[PDB]
C-alpha cells in the first residue's frame, strides 16, 4: 500500500525501488494572444525517476515535440510518463529492475499499472509523503539540460553527488528533501544560501557545492530557518 | 403451461418463483407450482423461516424435463430432481391439481417483466456458468463465489462468469495502453463480443443472469459481474446502436424490478454515476437514466 512516515526506512533497504515524479513532465507558459485570448506555449519537461538508496536519477527529458497535435495534454502527460518509465524498466537488466515504483501523485497509479502489466511482480505504490521533487527544475544543471534539449533524451545523474562516501542514504535523502523543500518555498533565498560563499564551488560532475561536513550542518540550518520564516509569513503565525 | 410439484413442505420457508414469492408453513399441505409459462427459463428459490441466511434456488426450463422439489432432511434443503417416468409424473401432477394443493404462477396478462428480465438468458448458457452436467437444472446460492473471486477456492461450486478485468493484458493491447484503457471498444467488440461471447445476445444473457443471481440470492460476485458488463459497454466509445438501445431496455427493467430497500447493497454508486454522467454512453441510456433519477436520486 501507501508509503508514509511509519514505513520510511523501507526506502533505504536493499529492495531496488524508484520514485517517479511527473510534476515537470507537461510545462507551459500562459500568455495573451493578439486578439486578447489566452494561449499556452509548452516548454521542455522531464520525468524525475530516482533510486532513493543509490541517488541514481534517470532524468527523461520531454521535448515539446511530443505534445504536437495531441489533445488533453495533462492526461496524456501521465500516460507518456508511464510509457517512458515502462521503457526504462524494460531497458534495465533483470537484476537492476525495481521491485517497487512509488509515484508521488495518485493520478499516476492507473497509467503506470497499465503500462507495467508485463511486470506483475513490480508493486506500484502511492505515498502519503509530500515530497518536493517538483523543485528539481530549481537545480541549475538539471534545468539547463532540459531547456537545451532539441530532442527526446535520457540523462543520468547522481542527485547525492559523492555524499554516500560520508553519510547513509537515509541522511542523504533527508538532506536532498530539505534542499528541495527550501528551493520550492523560496527559490531565490535557497539559491543565495547555497552559493553566497564563492570559495565553495560545484564540481563539473556534481549538482551541489562541495561543502565540508561542518559547512553542510550550517547550510542545513540556514535551509530550516528559510522554511520556518516562509511558513510564519504564509500563515500569519 | 408446466408444473413443478413438491413431494411436501416439511419446513417453514419463503418460496420464490421468478419475481413472485409465497410463505409456506411447516407441514402445510403444499404440493407445488402450476401454470408456469413455457418459453422462458425460471428460477425457484428458497429462504428458510429459521435461517434467513442461505437464499438458494434452481434455474430450470420445463421444456428440458419433468422437475419436482423434495425436501432432503439430511442436507436440510429443498432439492430439485428430475422424474424420468413421464406417466408417474403426469399422474402425480393430475392428483395434486385435482386436490388444488398447488399455487398458480401468478402472471398478469399485460405484464412482460419476466420476459424483459430473461430475454437473452438460455438454460444451455446457465449450465456452462453453473457446472453440474448430470442435472438439467442449475443450483445457485447466496455464498457461491465466482471464478474471478477464486483467483483474488472449490472450483466445483463456482459461478464460471466470463472474467472481465480492465487492467489485464486481455483488456490492453501492447502500445495502445492509454487508448484501450480510456476507450474499451477493442476489449468489448474484438475480445469479448467476437472472441468469447460470439454475439451480443450471449453477452446480454450473461449480464441478465448475473443481475438475477445478485437480486434473488444477494450473490455478491454476481453483482460485481453485472456491474463489470455494464461498465465495459458504457466505457466503449464504439458500440453497435442496437446494443445500446437494447442495453437501455435491459437495465430499465432491472432497475424497475429491484426492491427499493436493496438499492444501497445491489447498486454500485461509482459505476452508475460513471455510466450515466461521465462515460461515452452518458447520453445513450435515456430510459435507464430517467428511472434511476426518479427512483434512486440519492445514489446519484
Amino acid at each position: 500500500g501507501a508509503m508514509n512516515s511509519s514505513n520510511y526506512a523501507e526506502l533505504f533497504n536493499n529492495d531496488i525501488k524508484l520514485f517517479v515524479d511527473d510534476t515537470n513532465v507537461y510545462r507551459v507558459t500562459v500568455h495573451k494572444t493578439f486578439e486578447g485570448n489566452v494561449a499556452t506555449k509548452a516548454i521542455n519537461g522531464c520525468i524525475f525517476t530516482l533510486n532513493p538508496k543509490t541517488g541514481h536519477l534517470f532524468l527523461k527529458i520531454i521535448h515539446t515535440s511530443v505534445w504536437a497535435g495531441q489533445k488533453r495534454l495533462s492526461q496524456l502527460a501521465k500516460w507518456k510518463t508511464a510509457e517512458e518509465v515502462s521503457a526504462l524498466v524494460r531497458s534495465l537488466p533483470k537484476e537492476e529492475q525495481p521491485k517497487q515504483i512509488i509515484v508521488t501523485r495518485k493520478a499516476m497509479l492507473d497509467p503506470l499499472e497499465v503500462h507495467m502489466l508485463d511486470f506483475p511482480n513490480i508493486a506500484i505504490r502511492p505515498t502519503e509523503l509530500r515530497l518536493p521533487f517538483s523543485a528539481a527544475m530549481s537545480i541549475d544543471k538539471l534545468s539547463d539540460v532540459v531547456m537545451k534539449a532539441t530532442e527526446p533524451q535520457m540523462v543520468l545523474f547522481n542527485i547525492y553527488d559523492d555524499w554516500l562516501d560520508r553519510i547513509s542514504s537515509y541522511t542523504a535523502f533527508s538532506r536532498l528533501t530539505l534542499l528541495l523543500r527550501a528551493l520550492k518555498t523560496n527559490e531565490e533565498s535557497a539559491k543565495m544560501i547555497l552559493l553566497s560563499d564563492p570559495t565553495i564551488t560545484i564540481k563539473s560532475y556534481h549538482l551541489w557545492p562541495s561543502f565540508t561536513d561542518e559547512q553542510w550542518i550550517t547550510i542545513e540550518s540556514q535551509m530550516r530557518d528559510l522554511i520556518l520564516t516562509e511558513y510564519g509569513r504564509k500563515y500569519n503565525v | 403451461m408446466n408444473t413443478v410439484p413438491f413431494t411436501s413442505a416439511p419446513i417453514e420457508v419463503t418460496i420464490g418463483i421468478d419475481q413472485y414469492s409465497f410463505n409456506v408453513k411447516e407441514n402445510q399441505p403444499f404440493h407445488g407450482i402450476k401454470d408456469i409459462p413455457i418459453g422462458h427459463v425460471h428460477v425457484i428459490h428458497f429462504q428458510h423461516a429459521d435461517n434467513s441466511s442461505m437464499r438458494y434456488g434452481y434455474w430450470f426450463d420445463c421444456r428440458m424435463g419433468n422437475f419436482y422439489i423434495q425436501y432432503d432432511p439430511k442436507d436440510g434443503l429443498y432439492k430439485m430432481m428430475e422424474e424420468r417416468d413421464g406417466a408417474k409424473f403426469e399422474n402425480i401432477v393430475h392428483n395434486f391439481k385435482e386436490r388444488q394443493m398447488m399455487v398458480s404462477y401468478p402472471k398478469i396478462d399485460e405484464d412482460d417483466t419476466w420476459y424483459n428480465l430473461t430475454e437473452f438468458v438460455q438454460m444451455d448458457k446457465i449450465r456452462k456458468i453453473v457446472r453440474k452436467d448430470e442435472n438439467q437444472f442449475s443450483y445457485v446460492d447466496s455464498s457461491m463465489t465466482t471464478v474471478q473471486e477464486n483467483e483474488l477456492s472449490d472450483p466445483a461450486h463456482s459461478l464460471n462468469y466470463t472474467v472481465i478485468n480492465f487492467k489485464s493484458r486481455e483488456a490492453i493491447r501492447p502500445g495502445h495502453e492509454m487508448e484501450d484503457f480510456l476507450d474499451k471498444s477493442y476489449y468489448l467488440n474484438t475480445v469479448m463480443l467476437q472472441g468469447i461471447f460470439k454475439n451480443s445476445s450471449n453477452y446480454f444473457g450473461e449480464l441478465q443472469f448475473a443481475f438475477l443471481n445478485a437480486m434473488f440470492f444477494g450473490n455478491y460476485g454476481s453483482s460485481l459481474q453485472w456491474h463489470a458488463m455494464i461498465e465495459l459497454i458504457c466505457s466503449s466509445a464504439t458500440v453497435p446502436k442496437h446494443m445500446l438501445d437494447k442495453l437501455d431496455e435491459i437495465l430499465y427493467y432491472q432497475i424497475k424490478t429491484l426492491p427499493e430497500q436493496y438499492s444501497d447493497i445491489l447498486l454500485n454508486e461509482r459505476v452508475w454515476n460513471i455510466c450515466l454522467y461521465s462515460s461515452f454512453q452518458k447520453n445513450s441510456l435515456h430510459n435507464t437514466e430517467k428511472i434511476m433519477e426518479n427512483k434512486y436520486p440519492e445514489l446519484l
